[PDB]
């Protein structure tokens, strides 16, 4: 189930993108 | 719902810039919040240029690739962010993008899909999170914070 996979490395880019901007 | 309708406003928006036809001219944004969903996908897509470049003349099933993972990119812990929208979004519309170093009604149908499946899981579950978070004016508040 490669959904799986390519979701996590959207969740792991997604929450490293909002850290550059959470507060500053 | 008036939330609801900016929300498809901006999927549409978005998506549609990224299904047109190779070469036409840009559409300009239709909001502000468009305007800067399209910047921070543009810098996202810059970041991870070889993990977005390697889905971008993705030849498979484009709505069922996005259907299911859909519900955990948003939801999964920590839980929805403000980045995980911005990356979930710019990878549906990476699939969606041709053009000739790319080659080297289908995509009207797709993109009218994948705007009402992300409009849907953004209203449906996340809804309460959204208006929490200030609606579409925090997420451009969000993305337009100053930098050093």
């Amino acid at each position: 189930r490669p959904e799986i996979w390519i979701a996590q490395e959207l969740r792991r880019i997604g929450d490293e993108f909002n850290a550059y901007y959470a507060r500053r | 719902d008036p939330l609801r309708e900016r929300t498809e406003l901006l999927l549409a928006d978005y998506l549609g810039y990224s299904a047109r036809e190779p070469g036409t001219p840009e559409p300009a944004p239709s909001t502000p919040e468009a305007a800067v969903l399209r910047s921070a996908a543009a810098r996202l897509r810059q970041i991870h240029r070889s993990f977005f470049s390697a889905y971008l003349g993705y030849p498979g099933n484009r709505f069922e690739l996005v259907a299911l993972m859909a519900d955990s990119v948003l939801s999964d812990s920590p839980g929805p962010t403000w980045g995980r929208v911005v990356t979930l979004v710019t990878f549906a519309g990476t699939l969606l993008e041709r053009g000739p170093l790319v080659t080297a009604g289908d995509v009207a149908r797709d993109s009218q899909r994948l705007v009402a499946l992300l409009s849907s899981r953004l209203m449906g579950q996340h809804r309460a999170w959204l208006q929490a978070q200030g609606g579409w004016d925090g997420f451009s508040h969000f993305f337009r914070t100053p930098f050093p």
